[PDB]
Protein backbone atom coordinates (compact mmCIF):
# COMPACT_ATOMS: atom_id res chain seq x y z
CA UNK A 1 0.00 0.00 0.00
CA UNK A 2 2.54 2.36 1.41
CA UNK A 3 2.66 2.45 4.46
CA UNK A 4 4.39 4.46 6.59
CA UNK A 5 7.99 4.91 6.23
CA UNK A 6 9.54 7.73 8.08
CA UNK A 7 11.16 10.87 6.64
CA UNK A 8 14.47 9.13 9.24
CA UNK A 9 15.09 6.02 7.37
CA UNK A 10 15.66 4.74 3.70
CA UNK A 11 13.03 2.13 3.69
CA UNK A 12 12.45 -0.90 1.52
CA UNK A 13 12.22 -1.40 -2.03
CA UNK A 14 9.30 -2.78 -3.62
CA UNK A 15 9.23 -5.95 -5.99
CA UNK A 16 7.97 -4.35 -9.10
CA UNK A 17 4.99 -7.14 -11.09
CA UNK A 18 4.58 -9.51 -13.24
CA UNK A 19 5.18 -12.92 -14.54
CA UNK A 20 2.65 -15.55 -15.97
CA UNK A 21 2.95 -18.05 -18.48
CA UNK A 22 0.81 -20.96 -19.81
CA UNK A 23 0.83 -23.60 -22.64
CA UNK A 24 -2.13 -24.89 -24.30
CA UNK A 25 -0.99 -26.86 -27.30
CA UNK A 26 -2.46 -29.69 -29.34
CA UNK A 27 -5.84 -30.36 -29.35
CA UNK A 28 -7.62 -32.33 -32.34
CA UNK A 29 -10.52 -34.31 -33.94
CA UNK A 30 -11.26 -36.59 -36.77
CA UNK A 31 -14.88 -37.76 -37.91
CA UNK A 32 -14.21 -40.48 -40.37
CA UNK A 33 -17.20 -42.18 -41.84
CA UNK A 34 -18.24 -45.13 -44.22
CA UNK A 35 -20.45 -44.45 -47.35
CA UNK A 36 -21.26 -48.52 -47.18
CA UNK A 37 -21.14 -49.46 -50.81
CA UNK A 38 -23.23 -51.99 -50.96
CA UNK A 39 -26.13 -50.32 -48.59
CA UNK A 40 -27.24 -48.50 -52.04
CA UNK A 41 -29.23 -52.02 -53.16
CA UNK A 42 -31.96 -51.64 -50.49
CA UNK A 43 -34.75 -49.07 -50.76
CA UNK A 44 -33.81 -45.77 -48.49
CA UNK A 45 -36.59 -44.48 -45.97
CA UNK A 46 -37.03 -41.75 -48.60
CA UNK A 47 -37.60 -42.56 -51.92
CA UNK A 48 -41.18 -43.51 -52.53
CA UNK A 49 -41.53 -46.83 -54.06
CA UNK B 1 -112.06 -25.16 -48.04
CA UNK B 2 -112.18 -21.51 -46.38
CA UNK B 3 -108.69 -21.61 -44.49
CA UNK B 4 -107.10 -18.26 -45.63
CA UNK B 5 -104.13 -19.27 -44.41
CA UNK B 6 -101.20 -16.52 -44.75
CA UNK B 7 -97.52 -17.92 -43.57
CA UNK B 8 -94.65 -15.44 -41.77
CA UNK B 9 -90.89 -15.60 -41.87
CA UNK B 10 -89.18 -19.73 -41.05
CA UNK B 11 -86.56 -20.60 -39.13
CA UNK B 12 -83.18 -21.60 -39.65
CA UNK B 13 -81.27 -24.35 -37.36
CA UNK B 14 -78.10 -24.97 -38.30
CA UNK B 15 -75.19 -26.69 -36.17
CA UNK B 16 -72.61 -25.35 -34.61
CA UNK B 17 -70.39 -27.04 -36.25
CA UNK B 18 -66.43 -25.28 -36.82
CA UNK B 19 -63.24 -27.36 -37.63
CA UNK B 20 -60.79 -26.03 -36.44
CA UNK B 21 -58.63 -28.95 -37.13
CA UNK B 22 -59.02 -29.04 -41.02
CA UNK B 23 -57.84 -25.56 -40.75
CA UNK B 24 -55.49 -25.71 -37.96
CA UNK B 25 -53.07 -28.72 -38.67
CA UNK B 26 -54.21 -30.76 -41.61
CA UNK B 27 -53.60 -27.61 -44.20
CA UNK B 28 -52.02 -30.13 -46.78
CA UNK B 29 -54.17 -32.45 -49.34
CA UNK B 30 -52.89 -35.98 -50.74
CA UNK B 31 -55.22 -38.19 -53.60
CA UNK B 32 -53.88 -41.92 -53.58
CA UNK B 33 -53.00 -44.09 -56.70
CA UNK B 34 -51.68 -47.21 -54.32
CA UNK B 35 -53.43 -49.32 -51.84
CA UNK B 36 -51.16 -49.01 -48.70
CA UNK B 37 -49.47 -46.25 -47.31
CA UNK B 38 -46.13 -45.73 -45.45
CA UNK B 39 -45.13 -43.18 -43.27
CA UNK B 40 -41.21 -43.31 -42.46
CA UNK B 41 -39.27 -41.32 -39.82
CA UNK B 42 -35.41 -41.01 -39.77
CA UNK B 43 -33.98 -41.04 -36.21
CA UNK B 44 -31.70 -38.52 -36.21
CA UNK B 45 -29.24 -39.03 -33.46
CA UNK B 46 -25.60 -38.53 -34.20
CA UNK B 47 -22.60 -39.45 -32.31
Amino acid sequence: MALYVSPIVSGEVIRSRGGSTSEFTPGYVKPKHEVNPQMTLRRLPDEDP
Amino acid sequence: MYTTAQLLAANEQKFKFDPLFLRLFFRESYPFTTEKVYLSQIPGLVN
